[PDB]
């Protein structure tokens, strides 16, 4: 542990908020008759939440004293105390994705401007062009490299100032 | 033919395409492996 | 011939101008001794909605 | 007691002349530009200071300013 | 739907039902009227959206093929006649026909 | 009437009226002005606000001796509620004077929140006959400086334009005189005077030659043995008043809290003071005067120039630049003393100076609040003025390659940066609330996002805060920082942090993380529209030439697409709706965090902070309960002027909407209609204006309308403020 | 012009009612404006303050508070029904200007007679920095 936070299995609050949440449902669910549509919709939602409680205690989370689950953000504490998937491996995940958006995005730009009327090309859209791009980024970090360490991405004082 | 594809390409009718697969590839990720938070 | 050929592209070097080290084709220059012959065009509107406008001699450079 | 100034770059278009109002503004011949005309402002005194002659300049930038300045009767546009 | 959380919103309304409270009166005016199953409601469903592509259908008569004429349009004389006799006058004497035979024998 | 510009008389209309009183302290633009009358004019109107000053303090204590409880608050200061001013409005009603007559005092008063008691009470003040003593002599020293201000103007007495540009022997004057030796003497008061009159010696006037500080004198001074000061410190069971528990120390560094008052020693700050005096009096010493020896300010800035040109020439040019722009001083001075205004916010809380202000818990809400809400208008000055130096005393050619030009070229790229910054912080910060929003809204309140913030709890640990269990090095009895400062300042300070009934550094949580974020949103943001409002002050795109026509402008017309609100006023104008929505959000935190601690459940705001709900639940309407009830149609309380004022904020707030939303041409339609209709009236039409009425102009309602709403976003603050924090008195 | 006409200030009207839109306690106190033109038929006109008026065969006169309201006029008789108003400013002492057509030729076409005026031999911007001119008035002029 760290930061004088309990894990979530260890704590009391933490199944308190457990048998609370679930006393809620079987009170709604004394309401209606066994086999019916609504008895089945609350018995799942019982087994969803006795599922995800289960889970996020076996992934090694922290519980405070109020009982529910903190994230640590800090790669170095994540590693050592294992609570990478957390915060550290969810910002590869998304700069993945990221990435995938601009360079799609630059490349069909760059190529409509190459060719007559480039304004119509926006608004009415080669979708042919926009699939193939889309497609073709999946290894958008070396075109990136590729295009740095070559010098056609950055613009050289090319553009418009003000004074 | 040639008219109707090209309005299917306008920018309302392709953003209608993007957003349900978008959001039926999110709704259909989370009614499967249901309610995700913290990754293995 | 006094200025840049017909149809040549220039980049600009006004400050005030809206295209400003921005690149334009020739559409015309007259040669009667006018202030600010060079006329020029550009694809790009300013925010008015003109895309033309009268540049000078100085004011004008090789593309690029 | 608005102030209307008028550069070097005017091509003798008119169409600030024929927007403001007011009659501000007139043309007068010169040897600047093709047309042989340039605008002026003899009477600023009955500028009431509405822009519409900058809008109607169709250069880069504006040939035509109107530096706003000290009001009066005639520039508030007070018929009382 | 039963999807991230959300299903908390069908609510025990009652009848062996659960879901979103309305507050349009729609079961009020169906019960104004004979309507006693659900069956009566199809059929109504099925009803508009027939009357609806004649609707749509119209549109495109009216404009893409046979158009009327500005003459057409300037005869307000004979629209207020139609608008009021037909439209308003039969529209209420038909109604009081339903509310005569289904709406009151129920 | 404006003598000082005579194109405003001439105007025939209303705008004469308002523009007079808007233009009448820009010395700049005034009429028949000089560069050396500029200066004069100022040195004179500055001897002025020292004048308000004074008597603004002096009116504070006489209202307060004459008519307060200063004698019956020192012998019960935590029970006995203070009292600022007395109440006479014959519109009342009897109930109301039975109600606000709580005090000990026989006619109605209002309870005082500035902390003037407990300041007084510290510094050795146990009498209304001391109180009156002091009243008459700040009166006399507000008469002096307005003496001053009309003398230095006369024909003689007349300073140069020389003598105010001699930045060098300012410095020396002001750092060594001003901060030193008045830092100086504040020690020789509370040595003298203060320190013995906690430890019962009345001290005063009469007696302060006979009485020593200390037993042993001065000879400890002359012989070295500056540590016999220092011997015998005061106890920790000891009465702020009484010699029960007393010492002989003057000079000591304790370190920490005083268990009675939980305040700092006495002997600490008067130790403070001391030294302060020592560094300010040798910086004093450093500037070139006169004589051979001395640094000077121009060969230093020529110098400090990198050879590589990161900089380009780097910081030349500069010292004419600064020493000529007045408005150049200007920002600084507001950037430096709106940032210490916020210090003094942030340490007074967790470190309080002055006795029994821990306990009044009203008095800390609203000299935290006061401070904050002035240091975000400081700090929009700062920008401001600083825009109005690129426009009236910026020179491109002879600051061309230095630092000032380079930042001023590449501009597109500092905006951007703030804008992405901005963005991500907007975006991020707004989603996790959401998120939280919504499922706790569908029953699982354990799928929230919540972060904990490492990186600072990582310092509280490593400033002495076991409870994270980081285990760093002034955590960890092993470590040297430890080992050194344990003899000095530690046992005090490492008792005060880990209490977790001060607000010493407070336990941190997940709610803690969002707000700051959320902050730093803010922050961020509200550079952006003053900066752009800045650097784009001289020119934009849409108006290459924005330095002819000045600050402060309508707009350049329906042009170009539109031109509404580009002037560097009109950015100050947008920034001052963020400032208080940032402020509002720092303060709102302070206020909460703090209540859920004073009531002793500080898990109300560790899980209720998480998700928005739980501020408009718990917080919001929650404490608005004893507010609203100021007058109810059974009867009224005390917190009826509170209730009242509650809603006038709420008013006039509204009312700016109006100056905002709807502009002038709505209006001058209007009124040409009524000037039609008091013509044609047979009997008022023999009556007739002087200055013709017209509507307000497009600038002029800006400024009304901020103000409507400035003012309705503080009157309604205030009072819930005060009246939820007094009425449950905790 | 050839030469400036002199007001006639007694010419018929135009047929109409009155309006709220008239002249106010301004007009006898300050000044006031007059425009007169010549029309070939009997017309129906929009006024700048109020509605519609019918014109008469041969001169006509109104009066107006506002030069604004009498060239409002002027554009829409030019355009609508070709013709050619004059319209002068009358103050309170009884003295007469002739301001618009002051040369007899709109101001929309070249004349020989003009003079300059307000003539900057410069481009727009390239112009001194306030700070030169920081403690008189003008950057532009
Ligand atoms: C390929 C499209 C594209 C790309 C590559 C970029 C790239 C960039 N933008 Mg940006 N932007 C875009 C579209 C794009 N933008 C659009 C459509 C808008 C209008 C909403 C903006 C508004 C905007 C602002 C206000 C700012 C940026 C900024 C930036 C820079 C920092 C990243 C950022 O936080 O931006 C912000 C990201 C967004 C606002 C989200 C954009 C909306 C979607 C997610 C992207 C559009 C993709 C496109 C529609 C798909 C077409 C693909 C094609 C095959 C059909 C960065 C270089 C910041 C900057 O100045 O850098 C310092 C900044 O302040 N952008
Ligand atoms: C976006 C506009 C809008 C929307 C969304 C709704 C929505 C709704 N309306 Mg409403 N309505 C509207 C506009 C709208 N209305 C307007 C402008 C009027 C003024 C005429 C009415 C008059 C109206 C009435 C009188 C009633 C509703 C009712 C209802 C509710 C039941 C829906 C229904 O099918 O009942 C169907 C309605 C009926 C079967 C009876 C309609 C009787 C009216 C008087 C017919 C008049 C038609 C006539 C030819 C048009 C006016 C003639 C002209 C000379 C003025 C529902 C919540 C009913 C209700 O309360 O729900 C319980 C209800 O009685 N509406
Ligand atoms: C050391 C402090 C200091 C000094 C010496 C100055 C000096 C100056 N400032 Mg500056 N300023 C300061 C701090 C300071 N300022 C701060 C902190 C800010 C940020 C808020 C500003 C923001 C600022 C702006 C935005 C402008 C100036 C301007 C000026 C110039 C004078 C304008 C004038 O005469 O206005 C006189 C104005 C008034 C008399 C009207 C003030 C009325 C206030 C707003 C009403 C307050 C509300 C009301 C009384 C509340 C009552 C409560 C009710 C319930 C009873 C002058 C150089 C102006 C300038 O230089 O123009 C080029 C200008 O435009 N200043
Ligand atoms: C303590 C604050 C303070 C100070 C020191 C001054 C000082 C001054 N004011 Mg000022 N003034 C103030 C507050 C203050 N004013 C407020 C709050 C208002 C609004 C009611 C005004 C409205 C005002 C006007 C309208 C005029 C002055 C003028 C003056 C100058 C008169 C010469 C003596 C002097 C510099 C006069 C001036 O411009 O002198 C040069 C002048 O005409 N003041
Ligand atoms: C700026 C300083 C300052 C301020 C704000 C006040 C404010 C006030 N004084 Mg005060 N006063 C002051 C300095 C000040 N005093 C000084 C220096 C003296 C000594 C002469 C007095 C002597 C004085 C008397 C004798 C009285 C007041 C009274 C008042 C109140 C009357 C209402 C009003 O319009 O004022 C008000 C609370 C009157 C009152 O009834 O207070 C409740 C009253 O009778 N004052
Ligand atoms: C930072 C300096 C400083 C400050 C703010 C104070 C503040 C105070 N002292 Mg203290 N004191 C100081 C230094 C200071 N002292 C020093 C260095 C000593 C050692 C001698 C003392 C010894 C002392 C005694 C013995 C007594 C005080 C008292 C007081 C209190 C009332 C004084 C009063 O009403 O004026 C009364 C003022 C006079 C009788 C005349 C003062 C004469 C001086 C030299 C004039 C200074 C004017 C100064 C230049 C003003 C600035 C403006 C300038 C441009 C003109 C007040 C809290 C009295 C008290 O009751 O406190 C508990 C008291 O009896 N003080
Ligand atoms: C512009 C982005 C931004 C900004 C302006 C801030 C600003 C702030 N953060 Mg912070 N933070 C950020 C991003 C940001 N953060 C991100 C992406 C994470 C990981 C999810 C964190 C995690 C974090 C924690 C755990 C804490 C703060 C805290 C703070 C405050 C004190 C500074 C500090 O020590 O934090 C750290 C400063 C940084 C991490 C700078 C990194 C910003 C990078 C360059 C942007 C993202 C790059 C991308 C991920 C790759 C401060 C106002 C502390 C606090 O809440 O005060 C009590 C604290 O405990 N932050
Ligand atoms: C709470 C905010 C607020 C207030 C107080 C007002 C008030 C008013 N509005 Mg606005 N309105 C508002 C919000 C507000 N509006 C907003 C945000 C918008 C934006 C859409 C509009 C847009 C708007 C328009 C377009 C118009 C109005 C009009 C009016 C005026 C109508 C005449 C009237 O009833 O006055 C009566 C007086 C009052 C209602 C004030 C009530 C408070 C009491 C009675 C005053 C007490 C005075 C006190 C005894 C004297 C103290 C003196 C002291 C110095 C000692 C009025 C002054 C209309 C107008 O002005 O033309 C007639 C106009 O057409 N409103
Ligand atoms: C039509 C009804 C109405 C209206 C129009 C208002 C209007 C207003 N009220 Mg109000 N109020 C009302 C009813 C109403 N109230 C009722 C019925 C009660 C209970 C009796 C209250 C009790 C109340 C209190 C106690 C207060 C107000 C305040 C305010 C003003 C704050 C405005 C603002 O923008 O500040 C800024 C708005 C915010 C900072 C956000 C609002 C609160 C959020 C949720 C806090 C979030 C902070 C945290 C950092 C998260 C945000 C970060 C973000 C990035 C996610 C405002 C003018 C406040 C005030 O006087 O202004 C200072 C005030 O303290 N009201
Ligand atoms: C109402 C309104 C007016 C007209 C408002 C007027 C004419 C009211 C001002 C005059 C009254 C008589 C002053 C009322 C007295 C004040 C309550 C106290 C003023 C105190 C000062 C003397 C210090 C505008 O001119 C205007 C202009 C631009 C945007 C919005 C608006 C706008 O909303
Ligand atoms: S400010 Fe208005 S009236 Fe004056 S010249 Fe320009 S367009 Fe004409
Ligand atoms: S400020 Fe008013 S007049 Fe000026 S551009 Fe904006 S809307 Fe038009």
């Amino acid at each position: 542990d760290i930061a004088g936070l309990t894990p979530c299995s260890e704590s009391k609050a933490y199944n308190k908020l457990e048998r609370k949440e679930l006393k809620v449902l079987d009170k709604r669910l004394k309401q209606y008759e066994p086999g019916s549509a609504p008895y089945l919709a609350l018995q799942a939602t019982k087994e969803r939440t006795e599922n995800r409680f289960k889970t996020y205690a076996k992934q090694g989370l922290l519980c405070g004293n109020d009982g529910l689950p903190h994230l640590i953000s800090d790669p170095g504490l994540a590693l050592r105390f294992n609570h990478a998937g957390e915060v550290f491996i969810p910002t590869f995940g998304f700069l993945y994705v990221a990435g995938y958006i601009g360079h799609v995005g630059r490349q069909y730009i760059i190529l409509s401007k190459e060719d007559a009327k480039p304004t119509d090309k926006e608004i009415i859209l080669d979708v042919p062009l926009a699939l193939k791009l889309a497609f073709q980024g999946w290894a958008w970090p070396l075109a990136s490299i590729q295009e740095l360490r070559n010098g056609s991405l950055l613009e050289k004082d090319e553009n418009i100032t003000v004074s | 033919m040639k008219d109707f594809t090209t309005y299917l390409s306008t920018a309302p009718v392709v953003g209608l395409g993007w957003a349900i697969f978008t959001s039926g590839l999110l709704i259909e990720i989370n009614r499967f492996f249901p309610d995700p938070l913290v990754f293995s | 011939e006094i200025g840049p050929k017909r149809g040549s592209l220039v980049k600009v070097l006004r400050p005030e101008s809206y295209w400003y080290n921005q690149v334009g084709k020739v559409v015309s220059v007259d040669q009667s001794g006018i202030r600010y012959p060079v006329v020029v065009r550009f694809e790009n509107q300013n925010y008015a909605g003109v895309s033309t406008n009268n540049y000078a001699l100085d004011e004008i450079e090789e593309v690029k | 007691a608005h102030v209307v100034k008028i550069y070097d770059t005017c091509i003798g278009c008119t169409q600030c002349v024929r927007a403001c109002p007011l009659d501000v503004l007139e043309m007068v011949p010169w040897d600047g530009c093709k047309a042989a005309q340039m605008a002026s402002s003899p009477r600023t005194e009955d500028c009431v200071g509405c822009k519409r002659c900058e809008t109607a300049c169709p250069t880069d930038f504006l040939s035509v300013r109107v530096y706003l300045g000290n009001e009066s009767t005639r520039s508030l546009g007070l018929a009382y | 739907w039963p999807i991230v959380g959300q299903e908390i919103l069908n609510g025990d309304v009652g009848g062996g039902f659960q879901g979103i409270q309305i507050t349009s009166g729609f079961f009020q005016l169906w019960r104004a009227s004979g309507i006693t199953s659900e069956l009566q409601l199809y059929s109504t469903a099925i009803g508009g959206l027939v009357l609806a592509a004649a609707c749509f259908f119209a549109g495109w008569f009216h404009y893409h093929k046979a158009a009327p004429k500005l003459e057409w349009f300037q005869n307000v004389e004979s629209m207020l006649n139609h608008h009021l006799a037909g439209l308003l006058g039969l529209g209420s004497l038909a109604w009081a026909g339903h509310q005569i035979h289904v709406s009151l024998p129920v | 009437f404006p003598k000082f510009s005579q194109g405003l008389a001439q105007d025939p209309s209303t705008r004469r009226i308002w523009y007079g009183l808007a233009t009448a302290h820009d010395f700049e633009s005034h009429d028949g002005m000089t560069e050396e009358n500029l200066y004069q004019k100022i040195f004179a109107s500055h001897f002025g606000q020292l004048a308000i000053i004074f008597l603004w303090t002096s009116g504070n204590l006489f209202h307060v001796a004459w008519q307060g409880n200063f004698e019956q608050w020192v012998t019960d200061p935590i029970h006995v509620r203070p009292i600022a001013h007395a109440i006479w409005d014959p519109h009342f009603g009897q109930p109301a004077v039975e109600a606000f007559t709580r005090g000990g005092a026989s006619g109605p008063v209002n309870i005082a929140t500035s902390g003037v008691y407990q300041w007084w009470y510290t510094i050795g003040l146990r009498s209304n006959q001391e109180l009156y003593v002091s009243s008459v002599f700040l009166a006399l020293v507000s008469a002096v400086f307005l003496f001053a201000g009309w003398l230095h103007l006369q024909p003689n007495f007349q300073p140069s334009l020389s003598w105010f540009k001699d930045a060098e022997s300012r410095l020396n004057h002001h750092l060594a005189g001003l901060f030193g030796v008045s830092s100086l003497a504040w020690t020789g008061h509370l040595v003298h005077v203060a320190i013995p009159e906690s430890r019962g010696q009345h001290v005063g006037w009469d007696n302060f030659l006979s009485v020593l500080p200390h037993p042993q004198g001065l000879t400890p001074f002359w012989s070295g043995n500056w540590a016999a000061y220092a011997q015998n410190p005061d106890t920790a069971s000891h009465a702020f008043g009484t010699a029960d528990g007393s010492g002989t120390a003057i000079l000591t560094f304790l370190g920490g809290f005083h268990p009675q008052t939980q305040s700092l020693w006495l002997s600490d700050m008067a130790h403070h003071h001391l030294a302060i005096a020592v560094l300010f009096i040798v910086a004093g010493h450093m500037y070139r005067t006169n004589f051979g020896i001395g640094h000077r300010l121009e060969a230093i800035l020529e110098a400090h120039t990198p050879p590589a040109g990161g900089l380009g020439a780097g910081h030349k040019g500069l010292f004419h630049t600064v020493n000529n722009s007045l408005h150049f001083q200007l920002g600084l001075a507001l950037a430096s003393v709106g940032t210490i205004t916020s210090l003094v916010a942030q340490h007074m809380y967790s470190l309080p100076p002055y006795a029994y202000l821990a306990v009044d818990f009203t008095t800390q809400a609203s000299l935290y609040t006061h401070h904050q809400y002035i240091a975000g208008f400081i700090m929009c000055g700062a920008f401001a003025h600083g825009a109005i130096f690129f426009i009236r005393d910026y020179d491109p050619e002879q600051n061309k390659g230095n630092v000032l030009a380079r930042v001023l070229d590449h501009k597109e790229a500092i905006i951007s940066h703030l804008s992405w910054v901005s963005l991500f912080l907007g975006f991020h910060t707004l989603g996790l609330y959401v998120h939280n929003d919504v499922v706790q809204a569908f029953g699982t309140p354990e799928k929230q996002i919540l972060i904990e913030p490492v990186f600072a709890q990582w310092i509280q640990a490593a400033q002495g805060k076991s409870l994270y269990g980081f285990d760093l090095l002034l955590a960890s009895s092993s470590s040297p920082a430890y080992s050194a400062g344990q003899s000095l300042w530690l046992p005090g300070w490492l008792e005060a942090i880990n209490n977790n009934q001060n607000s010493l550094f407070l336990t941190i949580g997940p709610g803690d993380f969002l707000v700051h974020h959320a902050i730093a949103l803010g922050l961020h943001t509200t550079t952006l529209i003053l900066v752009k409002g800045a650097l784009d002050a001289r020119g934009s795109k849409l108006m290459p030439d924005k330095k002819d026509f000045g600050y402060s402008f309508p707009c350049d017309g329906p042009g170009r697409g539109g031109t509404c609100d580009i002037s560097a006023y009109d950015a100050f104008y947008l920034a001052v709706f963020w400032m208080l929505n940032t402020i509002g959000w720092v303060t709102f935190y302070w206020h909460w965090k703090h209540l859920t601690l004073w009531q002793g459940n500080v898990s109300q705001f560790d899980e209720s902070s998480t998700y928005l709900m739980g501020w408009l639940r718990d917080y919001l309407w929650l404490n608005s309960s004893q507010l609203i009830n100021g007058y109810n149609p059974f009867g009224m309380n005390s917190l009826s002027v509170w209730a009242w004022t509650f809603l006038f904020g709420h008013l006039v707030y509204a009312t700016g909407f109006m100056f905002l939303i709807s502009w002038r041409g709505y209006w001058q339609e209007l009124i040409e209609t009524l000037v039609w209709a008091h013509e044609k009236t047979p009997l008022a039409n023999l009556v007739y204006w002087k200055d013709k009425p017209v509507a307000l102009s497009i600038v002029q309602a800006r400024l009304v309308g901020l103000a409507h709403f400035s003012v309705g976003y503080i009157f309604t603050y205030a009072a819930f403020l005060i009246a939820s924090t007094a009425g449950r008195f905790g | 012009p050839w030469k400036q006409p002199e007001l006639d200030p007694d010419t018929p009207s135009p047929i109409f009612g009155g309006s709220t839109g008239g002249l106010l306690r301004k007009a006898q106190v300050e000044e006031f404006y007059v425009i007169t033109w010549e029309s070939p038929k009997e017309q129906i006109f929009e006024m700048p303050t109020g509605g519609a008026a019918i014109m008469r065969k041969g001169p006509n006169l109104l009066k107006f508070a506002r030069k604004e309201q009498c060239m409002a006029l002027t554009t829409q008789l030019r355009s609508k029904f070709r013709q050619t108003p004059c319209f002068y400013r009358v103050y309170a002492d009884g003295k007469v200007q002739y301001l618009h057509p002051k040369d007899g030729v709109y101001p929309e076409k070249v004349n020989a007679g003009r003079v300059g005026v307000n003539q900057n031999m410069r481009s727009i911007g390239k112009n001194v920095d306030p700070i030169k001119v920081v403690k008189f008035t003008g950057s532009e002029p």
